[PDB]
């Protein structure tokens, strides 16, 4: 759900109208088309109307991408890596994710074997 | 058709003054335009597109 | 709960009556369908009404994403590690985390017995 920079079109309210002339029909169709089929390309350019209201000083159209402000205030990775290991840890099975180390052994008849072979044995 | 008439019919007026009666029409386009825009122009029909 | 980045619809308070005209209902239907089934996709797009009221030069209608301006006072993971790791120094099992080293044996009858081996003794 992460919607941060997708194209966003802004039309005066008359243009949203079902009665509307034939012309501003032709208009929401190539809007919505260019909302579809929009993508980065060679060719990617826009011709867009602009005016500014002379009471506003605010452009009527627009053509933005959506901005979003603060971060999310917890880092997921750390703490999934964190309940990884704790898993792994109730198990005494951490050879899955550190390798074979060679100060360990699978033989119960050799004086080097691991916590996972001595609970097999029992 | 016809308030769009009107608004062109309104703005176009101005003050005037013969002996005894004096009209002044210098305000009336203010208001009227303030009352247009937002109950006509304001009112959206339609859906918006995601 | 962690809710930045949602987003959220702004619309007058006219439009969210009971009594309204169709064409406002429906218009409240199909934001409320947006707001359900909008995800990012290669389609993601918006086409949205804009008027900017001239007597308050702010936007009547708005789309946005909620945002937040402070961060988190205190790391979580750094204290749930440190609170940890004190568990583990209670028990002197620490082999748990930190690996069978080739320093420390499990053998009562080596030189090198662990903590841990020496407490199974008693």
């Amino acid at each position: 759900r992460d919607l941060v920079g997708m194209p966003k079109i802004g039309l005066p309210p008359d243009y949203l109208d079902e009665n509307a002339e034939p012309e501003k029909k032709a208009f929401v169709q190539y809007c919505k088309t260019v909302v579809n089929d929009m993508i980065a390309n060679d060719r990617a350019g826009l011709i867009w109307p602009r005016y500014i209201d002379p009471d506003t000083k605010e452009d009527i159209f627009e053509f933005s991408l959506v901005s979003r402000q603060g971060a999310k205030a917890y880092d997921t990775g750390s703490i999934i890596d964190r309940y990884s290991k704790q898993i792994m840890m109730a198990f005494m099975s951490d050879v899955l994710a550190m390798g074979q180390s060679k100060y360990g052994s699978f033989s119960l008849a050799d004086s080097k074997t691991s916590l996972l072979a001595m609970s097999v044995d029992i | 058709k016809a308030l769009k008439y009107l608004l062109f019919q309104v703005a176009k007026m101005g003050d005037e003054k013969v002996g005894g009666v004096y009209l002044r029409n210098s305000s009336r386009f203010k208001s009227l335009k303030a009352v247009y825009d937002d109950l006509v122009k304001s009112s959206v029909s339609g859906l918006p597109y995601a």
